[PDB]
């Protein structure tokens, strides 16, 4: 039973690395896209006004 | 006499598992009810949307 | 439409309240049913002695 | 008006069917509750024996 | 002789509780994860609204 | 050690579940932020033009 707990925990450890990388890319993607799209759109609307 | 002392060892392990099993049973039953509430909320928002 | 819509609120809201209590009662029945075997198992152990 | 008149016919039948199911489920729950209390009392009494 | 079965019966309780706990643990993960995707879906309806 | 190892494994499952739950919410937020920004700005640009 101890080997199963360590085996299952070790198997999930490798999956945690992939989830951590996706979280950093998703947060940086939404923040960069939002700040870039909103900045370029606000500047264009201000020039037209 | 030794069997009685050793028999009590299994009771301690069972108590630790009962607390974890009882907590999972109550949490599992509560999680099922949340799915029904979430599904109903999605229908109200989807119908209104 | 307003009168008919109001009549649906008293029936829709009333049906939701009954369904909510039914889900809670059903969840308690499953817990009591599973817990019922625990009392019988523990009782059979003591009764076996 | 057409969509409201159709949902009313289906909601009225759902409330009646759910009410009858709750009554039957509550009947079995009461019997299980009495057996659960008897098991706990009989379990403690069996320990004394 | 009763201690042989009593001691073994106590050990079986840990396996029985562990089997139910392991089954509920694995099922709770899928059920708990489903609630996250379900709650996240509500954000789409609210955000889209 | 088995009980302590299970605590770390159980804690890892909760942390891993949080990452999976956050990933679902992150994808829903990014998918909604892109539509709310590309739609609120596209219509405004047409009015200015």
């Amino acid at each position: 039973d101890l080997n199963l707990e360590r085996s299952h925990a070790q198997k999930n450890e490798n999956a945690r690395q992939q989830l951590e990388r996706q979280n950093k890319e998703l947060k940086v993607k939404l923040q960069e896209m939002e700040g870039t799209v909103k900045s370029k759109y606000k500047a264009s609307i201000t020039a037209l006004e | 006499t030794d069997l009685e002392e050793r028999l009590r060892r299994e009771e301690k392990q069972r108590q630790e598992l009962e607390k974890t099993r009882r907590k999972l049973e109550g949490d599992s039953t509560d999680l099922s009810d949340q799915i029904a509430e979430l599904q109903a909320q999605i229908a109200e928002l989807k119908m209104q949307l | 439409r307003g009168e008919l819509a109001n009549e649906v609120k008293v029936l829709l809201q009333g049906k939701g309240d009954s369904e909510h209590k039914r889900k809670k009662v059903e969840a308690q029945l499953q817990e009591l049913q599973v817990k019922f075997n625990e009392g019988e198992r523990v009782r059979t152990e003591l009764a076996d002695k």
